[PDB]
């Protein structure tokens, strides 16, 4: 058959440096008369995949010279010189010479930037929601780096583990940071049996957790 | 300028059928080969079907028998008939036109989301996220909108209808009990608020829902 392996899954790289994605096929892509139909695609977060290189090393119109393809037989390589913030996304290689045409698993290019601490904000349930008998407590941990971050929820001193749903964004081409939201959902009834609601952000940028919270103490 | 526009996406029951459209423009519709490539949840990409200039049609194996590609030469429409839908067919479907011959998918559409489930269409409830206090806020203030309990995806969020483009974080939706939930934060200069009005406008095509929720400072 036709199998395509892409290495590695994720690839960290500094601005100005080079990166190399590897793509391996399961047979000689020696067409039948000449070229090999090996292709490279990039899909930037929130967008559609777009053609970077076709026929092993053919740069598609509009694609910077920084990008280059090569290889032969079973090993193909996409190279990216002087990396820019905009180049972040998920790179895919494609095999179309054989049946069926197939896509490699993909590779996510990550951009190494300066360690940055998250900006934390907490929000109590709206009045609209409380009327519906529900209560979600939202906490935003915005613009930080590296991606690894941990958020712990605490109710009146004690930590709450259930009812919490987290979500991370993709790396932002803008400032190369990541953002995340942690949502604690409770029924209006239970919610009103406590006063202290807290979310703590634990990140590499500090020895102690960034802590935000509010009390249902009158205001 | 080559341009492709998909549509016909939406919620479908298991065992159901659906026929997608790709409106082509900017090129001689019958000169190039056209294709459908879908993307599952895990960012996985999979070729689904192709129609070559000659009229021949090729298909993968996970699809043969259920999917049918064809084109309306005169109207410039590429279609993909999908039958015997299974939850595994849930994905983002894109149509793309080869560059020339079969050398590379040079032009892609924005895609149309196909969801296969027994679950029912449900409108999202939009709740404002405003600073309950002000213990020590800087020259920047963060506001947001909670959009919960809706189905199926997608959902669209925006601020002041595009005006507030920068400084916005709209987090990916998390599923829980056949219901998606998502948030979106917007950070603007603390001086321009409550001074200026900040509103998030949510839209959920599947339920023809369109809502705007103004963000008011929370009173005691």
């Amino acid at each position: 058959d036709v199998v395509v392996t892409q290495t590695p899954l994720s690839l960290p790289v500094s601005l100005g440096d080079q990166a190399s994605i590897s793509c391996r096929s399961s047979q000689s892509i020696v067409h039948s008369n000449g070229n090999s139909y090996l292709e490279w695609y990039l899909q930037k977060p929130g967008q559609s995949p777009k053609l970077l290189i076709y026929k092993v090393s053919n740069r598609f119109s509009g694609v910077p010279d920084r990008f280059s393809g090569s290889g032969s037989g079973t090993d193909f390589t996409l190279k990216i010189s002087r990396v820019e913030a905009e180049d972040l996304g998920v790179y895919y290689c494609f095999q179309g010479s054989h049946v069926p045409p197939t896509f490699g698993g993909g590779t996510k290019l990550e951009i190494k930037r300066a360690d940055a601490a998250p900006t934390v904000s907490i929000f109590p349930p709206s009045s609209e929601q409380l009327t519906s008998g529900g209560a979600s407590v939202v906490c935003f941990l915005n613009n930080f780096y590296p991606k690894d971050i941990n958020v712990k929820w605490k109710i009146d001193g004690s930590e709450r583990q259930n009812g919490v749903l987290n979500s991370w964004t993709d790396q932002d081409s803008k400032d190369s940071t990541y953002s995340m939201s942690s949502t604690l959902t409770l029924t209006k009834d239970e919610y009103e049996r406590h006063n202290s609601y807290t979310c703590e952000a634990t990140h590499k940028t500090s020895t102690s957790p960034i802590v935000k919270s509010f009390n249902r103490n009158e205001c | 300028e080559v341009k492709l526009v998909e549509s016909g996406g939406g919620l479908v029951k298991p065992g159901g059928s659906l026929k997608l459209s790709c409106a082509a423009s900017g090129f001689t519709f019958s000169t190039y080969a056209l294709s459908w490539v879908r993307q599952t949840a895990d960012k996985r990409l999979e070729w689904v079907a192709s129609i070559v200039s000659g009229g021949n049609t090729y298909y993968s194996g996970s699809v043969k028998g259920r999917f049918t590609i064809s084109r309306d030469i005169a109207r410039n429409i590429l279609y993909l008939q999908m039958s015997s839908l299974r939850s595994e067919d849930t994905a983002m479907y894109y149509c793309a036109r080869e560059y020339y011959g079969y050398v590379g998918l040079a032009y892609w559409g924005q895609g149309t989301l196909v969801t296969v489930s027994a679950a029912k269409t449900t409108p999202p409830s939009v709740y404002p996220l405003a600073p309950g206090s002000a213990a020590q806020t800087n020259s920047m203030v963060t506001l947001g909108c909670l959009v919960k309990g809706y189905f199926p995806e997608p959902v669209t969020v925006t601020w002041n209808s595009g005006s507030l483009s920068s400084g916005v974080h709209t987090f990916p939706a998390v599923l829980q009990s056949d219901l998606y939930t998502l948030s979106s934060s917007v950070t603007v200069p603390s001086s321009t608020w409550p001074s200026e009005t900040v509103t998030c406008n949510v839209a959920h095509p599947a339920s023809s829902t369109k809502v705007d929720k103004k963000i008011v400072p929370r009173d005691c």
